[PDB]
């Protein structure tokens, strides 16, 4: 489903990735024309989506993406 | 697809963000990269990032030796090119 709180969304997304590192994938969609941001994490079984129109979410998404990359690269 | 290194990947992602300003969306996908090149050796220290806008697509692979350098640059690029929202 969809979430309203970024903290809960990230908490669920990290557990979803840890459940299956290979099946999990993350997609980020940016719409400058409409001024919207969307983040989706799915493994074709359970999907978590979050939509935002606030400038404060950019840094949080960057931190989440960096941590995801580091966790993926780490064994 | 067009597989490029980090230096060119960031520059092309900047062009994608600029070109998707008035009309168009930016798709960025991150996924753990095993390293396969043939249909089903498997590496566990690679990640794959694909950036597309519907017409042109680019892909990049980041490993342990370059994660430290790529993370900060990618975050700075996102901060610079993902503006245009409400500041409350």
């Amino acid at each position: 489903p969809q979430y309203q709180t970024w903290e809960e969304f990230s908490r669920a997304a990290e557990k979803l990735y840890l459940a299956d590192p290979m099946k999990a994938r993350v997609v980020l969609k940016y719409r400058h024309s409409d001024g919207n941001l969307c983040v989706k994490v799915t493994d074709d079984l359970v999907c978590l989506v979050y939509k935002t129109d606030q400038a404060q979410d950019v840094k949080k998404i960057e931190k989440f993406h960096s941590q995801l990359m580091r966790l993926m690269v780490a064994k | 697809m067009v597989l490029l290194e980090s230096e060119q990947f960031l520059t092309e992602l900047t062009r994608l963000f600029q070109k998707c300003r008035t009309s168009g969306s930016v798709y960025i996908t991150l996924k753990k990269y095993d390293g396969r090149t043939k249909p089903i050796e498997p590496a566990d220290n690679k990640c794959l990032l694909r950036a597309t806008d519907g017409k042109k697509k680019i892909s990049t692979v980041v490993s342990s030796k370059e994660v430290n350098k790529f993370q900060m640059a990618y975050s700075n690029l996102l901060r610079a090119n993902m503006d245009g929202l409400k500041k409350r």
